[PDB]
């Protein structure tokens, strides 16, 4: 039988959402950002993630408009906390971004890799051995994807689940009417599969699918997502 | 009306 990891305490863990919306600072302070707009839209995401990791028994944590300052305060808050108690941790974050990096709303850089690596084994001892998940919605640069037509020692930095919303250089895509192309398709998935014991890989696959049969014709422009993971068992959430 | 993140 599959090697899956434990995932039964109550509640798993946390759920961070770092949720920003409000990018006035952004346009004041950065040069490049005159024009960088509020994310309307980010609420349903919000909602959606809210909605899907609660029934999944997670303890939701959102946080938002926060600066990059702010964001790297409350990781730390997290890295510090025992999750001795907890079988997982997920972190959500739902900004503007560019190339490898997400914006705090005063438009500072936050390198992705910054972020995650504050839950290494090594830093984060109680969560060692344990799933940690990240989910990025922002973009990773400017350029709009075309379309085509058809005891044991473990590693540091183990067990984790990068969840991108595109591949590098390019855009993601937001409706202010209805949340994110990736996480609204996410968490429909989590929210299709999960009862039917599917694994976290399986659902990304399906977003995969999902977000690449969208399309936005103003641009004849296309998103594909992307996870890379470094897991060692099957990742369900019952 | 999308819009880029």
């Amino acid at each position: 039988l599959d090697k899956v990891y434990q995932m039964k305490s109550k509640p798993r863990g946390y759920c961070l959402i770092i949720n920003n919306h409000n990018f006035a600072k952004a346009r004041e302070k950065v040069p490049k950002l005159h024009s960088i707009r509020d994310r309307n839209g980010t609420h349903l995401d919000a909602g959606a993630l809210t909605t899907t990791f609660e029934e999944l028994h997670f303890e939701i944590k959102p946080h938002d408009d926060c600066t990059v300052e702010q964001i790297y305060e409350i990781l730390k808050i997290y890295q510090l906390m025992d999750h001795s108690n907890m079988d997982c941790f997920i972190c959500c974050i739902l900004s503007h971004g560019d190339k490898g990096i997400i914006y705090g709303t005063d438009g500072q850089e936050a390198p992705i890799y910054e972020l995650t690596s504050q839950f290494t084994g090594l830093k984060c001892p109680s969560l060692a051995g344990k799933p940690k998940v990240f989910f990025i919605q922002a973009c990773q640069g400017d350029n709009y994807q075309k379309g085509i037509p058809v005891t044991r020692y473990i590693p540091d930095e183990a067990d984790f689940l990068l969840g991108m919303a595109t591949v590098n250089n390019c855009v993601s895509y937001r409706n202010p009417a209805e949340g994110t192309w990736y996480i609204q398709s996410l968490c429909q998935s989590l929210r299709e599969r999960c009862p039917r014991g599917d694994d976290i890989l399986t659902i990304l696959t399906e977003v995969n699918y999902e977000v690449s049969n969208k399309d936005d014709k103003k641009n004849m422009g296309k998103q594909m997502p992307q996870p890379t993971f470094t897991l060692r068992k099957k990742l369900v959430f019952p | 009306x999308l819009q880029p993140x």
